[PDB]
């Protein structure tokens, strides 16, 4: 990460702001998947007094 | 060497100060100055103590 700090007018307000530069992706070969299984259910929430 | 002499008056800040915490930078004060010159000459004058007799 790359943190950098600026101060936005005479020293008032402090910025302390970072990110990084990174990319990802899921190794798609040919046009299938290459070592995950989507395992895909049906998971309802056990709780209904959730207010989702 | 000159004809002429200038010099300088510098005027006093007036300026309605940021209350709060609202952003000061941008507004800043002219230093607005003034000056004057004065011009520079000569004045000469002869008087005769005369005749030989």
């Amino acid at each position: 990460y790359d943190w950098q700090e600026e101060t936005k007018d005479y020293g008032n307000e402090p910025t302390v702001a970072s990110g990084f530069i990174a990319g990802i992706k899921k190794t798609r070969f040919n046009d299938r998947d290459f070592g995950v299984i989507s395992i895909d259910t049906y998971a309802k929430d056990p709780n209904p007094n959730n207010p989702a | 060497a000159g004809d002429r002499v200038s010099f300088d008056l510098s005027v006093r800040l007036r300026g309605q100060p940021t209350f709060g915490d609202d952003r000061v930078e941008g507004k800043e004060e002219n230093l607005k100055f003034y000056t004057d010159e004065v011009i520079i000459d000569q004045v000469r004058h002869s008087v005769s103590a005369g005749g030989r007799m």
